[PDB]
């Protein structure tokens, strides 16, 4: 049920299936290949399966976050013992950012965290985009020119 | 070794599936024409169309004064060094102009020269003048191989 | 006044069209005790675990043969899951089987009106089964996105 921001009670009856089935389930590809094992055949690693809850949101931007963590759990080598995930109501728990999200930058901030960087000329043009740039980076700026509206 | 230790640190900094991301083709002397098509081929056949070629293999040379250099030494300093880039470029250009994209990266020396200034570097000749076609090399064919082919 | 089974919360293999369904019924008591509440009728759940019962003998007979595993396990597993112990026909205090009267009991408690404080709750006449009541938690943290690779 992505369905969100009314309140759902069939959706936690779904829920609450869905989540014994998902046990019973992989207790079911746990055993068995366990048997395969000890038969020796090659066989598929257990069926690994999960559920992810959304009406539990009053936000937007649940529902990128709800396909981003889909996409982490079918992909990577991640694993979860629990079966039911739930999202929070308001998503203030990593800092913010909307889409946070890598693009544009994440090979660049805390490059240079701790320094201090004094720039000249800084108003617009190239000034202004190594001083943002190098501000995103962890520094602190001192942007000096001459026109105060540009600068603020 | 190096092919196991870089699979490691992948497998550590949260890859997955190391084995299909670095590939090894040993054994390929950079003195002969027929092996440098073979690792063409072979790489082509692992992972298809190439972007990055980085040219860095490069030996020492004959290490001998000018006047105590035999002729066949010259000639496979000059294969190694020099031949071999305009080979591995002219078998790698058709893909990456194919494609649109690509990158040529070749392993010059400080001790070669530059423009309009040369370096002198004794008991070495063959060096610096192999060096220095290598940057020629790049330098001129910058022009032709873009807008779709870069060269440095 | 529903009588569940404690066996929708716990591992209880090859019967899925068993499990999932009163699982959904639990969830379908809570919201009809919710609902019925504003019209004044109350609802009750029951959680009997494993009865004193030839087909409950039977079917973890069964669940031992579709595990591979020698019969009897599957009753020591769920007669370790107990804490309690009652005195036999000999007086002696042995893990077994809850009884039907116990249940009848506890189900004449709830639809008599001495239970009339009592709506939407769960009792378990289990001798003791300490089962996980769920599993459950919340995505508190973004996606990292970089390292995934999801090629064919």
């Amino acid at each position: 049920n992505g369905a969100d921001q009314n309140g759902n009670v069939y959706g936690r009856i779904q829920s609450a299936a869905i989540g014994q089935l998902i046990r019973v389930w992989r207790h079911e590809a746990e055993l068995d290949y366990q048997r395969a094992s000890a038969a020796g055949d090659h066989v598929l690693p257990p069926v690994w399966a999960n559920q992810i809850v959304r009406f539990a949101n009053r936000s937007l931007e649940g529902l990128e976050f709800a396909c981003a963590w889909t996409a982490q759990l079918l992909h990577s080598q991640r694993h979860i013992n629990e079966i039911t995930l739930n999202i929070p109501a308001n998503i203030s728990a990593t800092t913010g950012a909307r889409s946070a999200s890598v693009g544009w930058a994440e090979s660049l901030i805390g490059l240079h965290l701790g320094k201090v960087a004094l720039i000249t000329g800084g108003s617009a043009g190239i000034g202004g985009q190594i001083g943002r740039l190098l501000a995103l980076s962890g520094a602190r700026v001192m942007l000096a020119a001459r026109d105060r509206h540009k600068l603020e | 070794q190096m092919q196991a230790m870089i699979q490691s640190e992948l497998a550590e900094v949260g890859y997955t599936d190391v084995e299909d991301r670095v590939h090894i083709a040993p054994g390929c002397d950079v003195s002969s024409e027929a092996q440098l098509a073979d690792l063409v081929e072979r790489t082509l056949s692992a992972f298809g169309t190439v972007d990055y070629l980085i040219n860095n293999a490069g030996i020492a040379g004959v290490e001998e004064m000018v006047i105590d250099m035999p002729v066949e030494g010259w000639r496979h300093t000059l294969f190694a060094n020099l031949i071999s880039n305009y080979s591995l470029m002219r078998k790698l250009a058709p893909l990456m102009k194919k494609q649109g994209s690509g990158y040529i990266l070749n392993v010059s020396s400080y001790f070669g020269g530059e423009k309009d200034a040369a370096i002198p570097y004794p008991n070495r000749a063959d060096y610096a003048v192999s060096k220095a076609g290598q940057r020629a090399m790049a330098e001129v064919f910058a022009r032709f191989l873009g807008p779709e082919i870069q060269i440095n | 006044i529903n009588v569940s089974t404690i066996f929708s919360r716990a591992e209880y293999y090859g019967r899925i069209p068993y499990v999932t369904p009163k699982a959904a019924l639990n969830a379908l008591s809570q919201l009809a005790a919710r609902e019925l509440g504003a019209r004044g009728i109350r609802v009750n759940t029951i959680f009997p675990g494993p009865i004193e019962s030839d087909r409950i003998r039977t079917v973890f007979q069964r669940m031992d043969q579709l595990k591979g595993r020698p019969e009897g396990d599957t009753a020591h597993h769920f007669l370790n899951t107990m804490r309690l112990c009652r005195a036999n026909d000999q007086g002696a205090l042995e893990r077994r089987f809850p009884s039907v009267g116990d249940v009848a009991d506890a189900a004449v408690f709830l639809a008599s009106a001495e239970s009339a404080a009592l709506s939407g709750e769960t009792i378990e006449v289990t001798h003791g089964m300490e089962l996980p009541a769920c599993s459950e938690t919340s995505l508190l943290a973004r996606t990292d996105l970089r390292t995934i690779d999801a090629s064919g």
